[PDB]
RNA sequence: UGGAGAGUUUGAUCCUGGCUCAGGGUGAACGCUGGCGGCGUGCCUAAGACAUGCAAGUCGUGCGGGCCGCGGGGUUUUACUCCGUGGUCAGCGGCGGACGGGUGAGUAACGCGUGGGUGACCUACCCGGAAGAGGGGGACAACCCGGGGAAACUCGGGCUAAUCCCCCAUGUGGACCCGCCCCUUGGGGUGUGUCCAAAGGGCUUUGCCCGCUUCCGGAUGGGCCCGCGUCCCAUCAGCUAGUUGGUGGGGUAAUGGCCCACCAAGGCGACGACGGGUAGCCGGUCUGAGAGGAUGGCCGGCCACAGGGGCACUGAGACACGGGCCCCACUCCUACGGGAGGCAGCAGUUAGGAAUCUUCCGCAAUGGGCGCAAGCCUGACGGAGCGACGCCGCUUGGAGGAAGAAGCCCUUCGGGGUGUAAACUCCUGAACCCGGGACGAAACCCCCGACGAGGGGACUGACGGUACCGGGGUAAUAGCGCCGGCCAACUCCGUGCCAGCAGCCGCGGUAAUACGGAGGGCGCGAGCGUUACCCGGAUUCACUGGGCGUAAAGGGCGUGUAGGCGGCCUGGGGCGUCCCAUGUGAAAGACCACGGCUCAACCGUGGGGGAGCGUGGGAUACGCUCAGGCUAGACG
C-alpha cells in the first residue's frame, strides 16, 4: 500500500556495502603499515604506506571517504609511520615521505 | 540556487507581487534577500512595474535564475536589452 | 439601523428645534413650535438639575441625531479626527459635514438629510461623472456633486431644485441649478456651521 | 572583534589553565544605579607564565576545552593579592549560612 | 499632541485602607434575536484514538528487458531469426524524497533575541574563471529455473546493459608528510617525494546542445564558539566522578571532556549553584500619559517534535512526519509459526469539552520537484463552502400627514401620554427578473534573428455567467439591555423579609421609581446582553510614583563579615559618563503622505523613523582607578 521510494532504500544498503569495504580495507592496510613502522621495516612500511594512502584518495573519489576527512586520515597515517620510522631510522624505499 | 521569483503581497481577488530575490528552498512569502521590484498584474495604476534594473543585473551575474514570469516582466524592464 | 422612526420627538427631547424632516420643522408643525417639553408621561414635569455626564450625553447625542449617523460612525470619526493634528472639534465637524448625504443636503437636492440618504443610496448621486451611492463616501474638496443624467426627469429633484432658485448655499459650497450639481469648495470652518452644539462638550464626554 | 576583557588570576592551582575573575560596571535596566557585577572566566597559559594576583587581559579564542574559550593576552600589572583576598574571603563566608 | 474619576467603614468629619463600578481588548463561549455583502478568522481541551480518499515524485535525451499488438525483412513453404513501431509494466541508473505542510509535547537552555568570532568549518543544484575526458575490465537487478511460507515476503542457481562498479594512463591542478619564506592559532606561497581525475547521451550530425572530471572564486544556505538579555519558589544552600584540567589518542566538514586511555585535584555557588515549579522564544500584539504591566493566536524569523524510548544507514545535507532497525503500549491480519500499521499533511470520524468548519473546486495564477522540451506531480497554493467569531460597508423607506383616530397607560375626571407615530396621499425602488459580461494571461512554446538582444505568433480562467454595466421592478426583518445611587431613563397594579433582585452600596414584613407585569422613558442596533480572561483606573509593589509615634509596618540590643555609600587639593589613565562618524536595527505591523477596489474594512507605493550593540575618533566636569599632598571627619 506504499510507494516505490522503497527503491532508495534498496539503493543506500548496496552502497552501504560498498563503503563499510573500503573503509575496512584501509583501516587494515594502515594497521599494517604502521606495525612494519615500529618493528623498522622500512621499506615495506612505505611501500604499503603508499597503497593505504592511493586507497584513501580512491574513496575519497565517491562519497565513501569524501571531504578532507580523507586529507586527515593521510596526515595521521604518514605522521605516525615516519614518528615510527624515526625511532629506528634509514627510510629505504623513500616513497609517500618527502625528503 | 538563489533565485528570482514573485512574491503574493495583496489580498483576496487583489494580488500584488514583489519581485523579489531569495532561496528557491524557502516559502514563496517568507523571508527573502532583497526586493527588486514590484508588479501589479490587474494594471490598476499607471506605474504597476518597477524593476531596479542594476540590482537585477547583478544578481543575474553572481548566479540567481528568474522564473519565466520574472524573466518576462525583467525582459519588459530591459534588464537584458542590449542595444 | 439609522434610528429609524419619530424624529420630531427628537426635536422635543433635545429641547432645540432640530431639522430632521426638512420642511414642517419650519412650518408650525414640528411639534416642537408646539409643545417644547421632552417625550412621554413624565415630559412635562419639572425637571431636575441634570448631571454633567447628563449635560455631555444629551450634547453629544444633539449632535450625532443631527446628522443621523450611528454611534458606530460617529465614534470612529471622531477617533479618526483626535488622532489627526489641530483642533479635535473643528476637524470633527469638517469630517461630518464632507459625508456625501450631508454635501446633498447642504447643496438643497434634498430637504432633509434622510432624504439625502435615500437619494445617495439609490444612485441619483454622481461625484465627479462616476456614480456614487454610499453616504458615508467623504467628499475632497473639488470634488463635483452632481445629479444623475437619468434622474434630472425626477419630479423630487425638479421640486427641490426648482426651489433653490434664488436661495444661497453655504460658503463652502458652489451650486449650478441649470446644470443640478455643485462643488464642494473646501472644508467648512467652525464660524462657518450655525449648529447648536458645543464641540467641546462632545469632546469632554469621550475625554472619560 | 574578539571580545577582549581584563580581570585578576584567582586560581593557579590548574595545569595550563588560570581563573580570572573579571568585573563589570553598568546602569540598573530599572533603578539607574551603577550595579557591579563579574564573572569567572577560564582562560588558558600554556607556559605557566602567569600566577595569583597577576591583572591580565584576555582575548576570545578558538574552544580548548568545556568550559575554556579564553587565551591570556597578556599581562596588565603585576600581582596585586587584595583582589584575590577579597575573592577568597567572599568564598569563605559561605561556609557560614548552611544550618 | 499627553494624564478625569465615582460608590462604599461614621450620627457627622478628616485620614488610612481594601472591595466595587465607568474604559479598552479576545482564536472566545452562553442567552434572546437575527436581513445582504466585502475582507479576515475558526480544537485555546486528549501531543487522545483514527475508517476512507488524496497529500512525492519525475526523467525513454542514462541502460537492458517482460507482456500484449502491428508493420517490413532472411526462406519456395515451415521452423527459426533480424529490423522498425505502438501500448503497458516494473527493474537497474540519476535528481528530488532533509524543501514545502503540521503541531507546542519537551526545553530555563548559547533554545531564543542581539552583537560579534571561525587562523576551527561545510554547502547538491546556480554563476564566473583555468584545464581535461586515453585504453581496458567487472558485477547486481530486470529476466529464466528451483525451493520455503497462510501471509508479509524470502532463499538458492544462471544470462545481461549502462551516465552502475573497478584498474591503468594523462597531473591543468589538488591532497599529504618534511623543509624554507611571508603571515600569525589549522592563513598564503614554494621545493622534492608520494597519492588522486572523468560518462556518456541527443540531435537540425563531424557542429552544436544536455551533461561528466579536477581546481580557484562568487553567491546562497548552514555548523560550531563568545559578550550581554530572558519567569516563579531560598518552606530548594550547598552542587559536581566525565566532575575541572592536562598529555596522547579516537571521531567529525570543523573546535571541544564529544568519546577513550593515562596523569594532576580540581570546577560551580547568596552576583542564587543545585533542586522544584512553570513555559517554545522573538518580530510583535493588547493596554497604558508614560514608565510599565500582560501576552506570543493569525502572518514572518529561529527552535523542537512526528504513538513513547533508543539507534545507525544512505546522502552535499537527515539521526529523516508520509525512509530503515530494535524495545514498549495500542489496533488489525493470523493456518498461532508470524506479520502489518502510526492525520501534531488536507478533509472527515470519534472521545473529551462551554466551544472551533467541507470527506468541496481547480493546475488558470504564484511557488516548488523532475525533464532539452512537450509535460508530469504538488490537499504548497489560488478559490468556493459553513459559523454575526471579528472588522467594514448597507438595508428594513423618503416627503406631506389632526390642537391630535382607535386601542393601551395615567388622571385633580378638566385633561395628559404613546405622537407625525399610524392609517393614509405622492415619490424612489432592498430584493428579485432579464440581457451584456470581465481584469486576473503572457510567458514557457513556435517562427524570424544567432536557441542571445530584439520582433512577431499561438495556446491556456478554478473562481464563474461571479464581479461589474444596462433595462425592468415590489414599501419591503428589529431586536436586546437598562430606568434607587454610582449611571442617561418614572408612573400604575400585583406581591407583603413571601415570591424574588443584586457589580458595590443595598431593596422586599400594606400603599416598593430597586421584586414581578404593564404603560412610558433611556441606551445601543443585526445586534444587544452575560460569563470568563488581560491591561486600565491602581500613586493599591510607588524607577518615574508610597510608606512604618497612635492607621498594616523599626529588627529586643550590640559587635561586626560581605556588600552599599565616601571630606579637601593636584596629577596620570579614560572603566562608568558624554560627543561625533559609521555599521547593524529582515519584511509585515505601528506613524505620515499619495494611490487601487464606487467609500470603508482590506491592499499597494513612497517617506520618516528608533533604543540597544559593534567599530573609529574625541571630551574629562562628575563617578572610578593609580600616585602624591592636606586636616575640618575619625582615632590617639
Ligand atoms: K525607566
Ligand atoms: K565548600
Ligand atoms: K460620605
Ligand atoms: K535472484
Ligand atoms: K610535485
Ligand atoms: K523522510
Ligand atoms: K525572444
Ligand atoms: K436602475
Ligand atoms: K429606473
Ligand atoms: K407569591
Ligand atoms: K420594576
Ligand atoms: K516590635
Ligand atoms: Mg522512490
Ligand atoms: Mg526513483
Ligand atoms: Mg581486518
Ligand atoms: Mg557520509
Ligand atoms: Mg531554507
Ligand atoms: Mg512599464
Ligand atoms: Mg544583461
Ligand atoms: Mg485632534
Ligand atoms: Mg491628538
Ligand atoms: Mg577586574
Ligand atoms: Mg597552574
Ligand atoms: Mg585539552
Ligand atoms: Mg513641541
Ligand atoms: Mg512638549
Ligand atoms: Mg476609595
Ligand atoms: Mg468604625
Ligand atoms: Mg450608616
Ligand atoms: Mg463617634
Ligand atoms: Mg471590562
Ligand atoms: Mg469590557
Ligand atoms: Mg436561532
Ligand atoms: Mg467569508
Ligand atoms: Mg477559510
Ligand atoms: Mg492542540
Ligand atoms: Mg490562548
Ligand atoms: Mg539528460
Ligand atoms: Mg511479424
Ligand atoms: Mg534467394
Ligand atoms: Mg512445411
Ligand atoms: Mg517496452
Ligand atoms: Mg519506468
Ligand atoms: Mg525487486
Ligand atoms: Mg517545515
Ligand atoms: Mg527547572
Ligand atoms: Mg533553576
Ligand atoms: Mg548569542
Ligand atoms: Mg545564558
Ligand atoms: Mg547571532
Ligand atoms: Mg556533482
Ligand atoms: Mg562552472
Ligand atoms: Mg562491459
Ligand atoms: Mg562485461
Ligand atoms: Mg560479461
Ligand atoms: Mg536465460
Ligand atoms: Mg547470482
Ligand atoms: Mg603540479
Ligand atoms: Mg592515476
Ligand atoms: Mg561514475
Ligand atoms: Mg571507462
Ligand atoms: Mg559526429
Ligand atoms: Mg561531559
Ligand atoms: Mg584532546
Ligand atoms: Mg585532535
Ligand atoms: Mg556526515
Ligand atoms: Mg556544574
Ligand atoms: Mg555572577
Ligand atoms: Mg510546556
Ligand atoms: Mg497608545
Ligand atoms: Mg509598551
Ligand atoms: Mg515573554
Ligand atoms: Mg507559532
Ligand atoms: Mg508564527
Ligand atoms: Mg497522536
Ligand atoms: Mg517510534
Ligand atoms: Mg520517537
Ligand atoms: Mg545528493
Ligand atoms: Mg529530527
Ligand atoms: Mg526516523
Ligand atoms: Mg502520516
Ligand atoms: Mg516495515
Ligand atoms: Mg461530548
Ligand atoms: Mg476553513
Ligand atoms: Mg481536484
Ligand atoms: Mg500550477
Ligand atoms: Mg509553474
Ligand atoms: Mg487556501
Ligand atoms: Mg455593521
Ligand atoms: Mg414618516
Ligand atoms: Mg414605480
Ligand atoms: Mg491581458
Ligand atoms: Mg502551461
Ligand atoms: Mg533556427
Ligand atoms: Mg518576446
Ligand atoms: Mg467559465
Ligand atoms: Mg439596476
Ligand atoms: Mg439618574
Ligand atoms: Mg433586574
Ligand atoms: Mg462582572
Ligand atoms: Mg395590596
Ligand atoms: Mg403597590
Ligand atoms: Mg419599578
Ligand atoms: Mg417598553
Ligand atoms: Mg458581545
Ligand atoms: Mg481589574
Ligand atoms: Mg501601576
Ligand atoms: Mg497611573
Ligand atoms: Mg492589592
Ligand atoms: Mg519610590
Ligand atoms: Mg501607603
Ligand atoms: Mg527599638
Ligand atoms: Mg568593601
Ligand atoms: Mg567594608
Ligand atoms: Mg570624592
Ligand atoms: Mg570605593
Ligand atoms: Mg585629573
Ligand atoms: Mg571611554
Ligand atoms: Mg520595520
Ligand atoms: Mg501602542
Ligand atoms: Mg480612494
Ligand atoms: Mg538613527
Ligand atoms: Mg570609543
Ligand atoms: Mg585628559
Ligand atoms: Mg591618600
Ligand atoms: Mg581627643
Ligand atoms: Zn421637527
Amino acid at each position: 500500500r506504499n510507494l516505490s521510494a522503497l527503491k532508495r532504500h534498496r539503493q543506500s544498503l548496496k552502497r552501504r556495502l560498498r563503503n563499510k569495504a573500503k573503509k575496512s580495507a584501509i583501516k587494515t592496510l594502515s594497521k599494517k603499515a604502521i606495525q612494519l613502522a615500529q618493528e623498522g621495516k622500512a621499506e615495506e612500511a612505505l611501500k604499503i604506506m603508499r597503497k593505504a594512502e592511493s586507497l584513501i584518495d580512491k574513496a575519497a573519489k565517491g562519497s565513501t571517504l569524501h571531504k578532507n576527512a580523507a586529507a586527515r586520515r593521510k596526515s595521521r597515517l604518514m605522521r605516525k609511520v615516519r614518528q615510527l620510522l624515526e625511532a629506528a631510522g634509514a627510510p629505504l624505499i623513500g616513497g609517500g615521505l618527502s625528503a | 540556487m538563489v533565485k528570482i521569483r514573485l512574491a503574493r503581497f495583496g489580498s483576496k481577488h487583489n494580488p500584488h507581487y514583489r519581485i523579489v530575490v531569495t532561496d528557491a528552498r524557502r516559502k514563496r512569502d517568507g523571508k527573502y534577500i532583497e526586493k527588486i521590484g514590484y508588479y501589479d498584474p490587474r494594471k490598476t495604476t499607471p506605474d504597476w512595474l518597477k524593476v531596479d534594473v542594476e540590482r537585477a543585473r547583478y544578481w543575474l551575474s553572481v548566479g540567481a535564475q528568474p522564473t519565466d514570469t520574472a524573466r518576462r516582466l525583467l525582459r519588459q524592464a530591459g534588464v537584458f536589452r542590449q542595444e | 439601523g439609522r434610528y429609524i422612526g419619530p424624529v420630531c420627538r427628537l426635536c422635543r427631547r433635545e429641547g432645540v428645534k432640530l431639522y430632521l424632516k426638512g420642511e414642517r420643522c419650519y412650518s408650525p408643525k414640528c411639534a416642537m413650535e408646539r409643545r417644547p417639553y421632552p417625550p412621554g408621561q413624565h415630559g412635562q414635569k419639572r425637571a431636575r438639575r441634570p448631571s454633567d455626564y447628563a449635560v455631555r450625553l444629551r450634547e453629544k447625542q444633539k449632535l450625532r441625531r443631527i446628522y443621523g449617523i450611528s454611534e458606530r460612525q460617529f465614534r470612529n470619526l471622531f477617533e479618526e479626527a483626535s488622532k489627526k493634528k489641530g483642533v479635535t472639534g473643528s476637524v470633527f465637524l469638517g469630517l461630518l459635514e464632507s459625508r456625501l448625504d450631508n454635501v446633498v443636503y447642504r447643496l438643497g437636492f434634498a430637504v432633509s438629510r434622510r432624504q439625502a440618504r435615500q437619494l445617495v443610496r439609490h444612485g441619483h448621486i454622481t461625484v465627479n461623472g462616476r456614480r456614487v451611492d454610499l453616504p458615508s463616501y467623504r467628499v475632497r474638496p473639488g470634488d463635483e456633486i452632481a445629479v444623475a443624467e437619468k434622474s434630472r426627469n425626477l419630479e423630487l429633484i425638479r421640486q427641490n431644485l426648482e426651489a433653490m432658485k434664488g436661495r444661497k448655499v453655504g460658503p463652502w459650497l458652489s451650486l449650478d441649478v441649470e446644470g443640478m450639481k455643485g462643488k464642494f469648495l473646501r472644508l467648512p470652518d467652525r464660524e462657518d456651521l450655525a449648529l447648536p452644539v458645543n464641540e467641546q462638550l462632545v469632546i469632554e464626554f469621550y475625554s472619560r | 572583534p574578539k571580545k577582549v576583557l581584563t580581570g585578576v588570576v584567582v586560581s593557579d592551582k590548574m595545569q595550563k589553565t588560570v581563573t580570572v575573575l573579571v568585573e563589570r560596571q553598568f546602569p540598573h535596566p530599572l533603578y539607574g544605579k551603577v550595579i557591579k557585577r563579574s564573572k569567572k572566566y577560564l582562560a588558558h597559559d600554556p607556559e605557566e607564565k602567569y600566577k595569583l594576583g597577576d591583572v591580565v587581559e584576555i582575548i576570545e579564542s578558538r574552544p580548548i576545552s568545556k568550559r575554556k574559550r579564553f587565551r591570556v593576552l597578556r599581562l596588565v600589572e603585576s600581582g596585586r593579592m587584595d583582589l584575590v583576598e577579597k575573592y577568597l574571603i567572599r568564598r569563605q563566608n559561605y561556609e557560614s549560612l548552611s544550618k
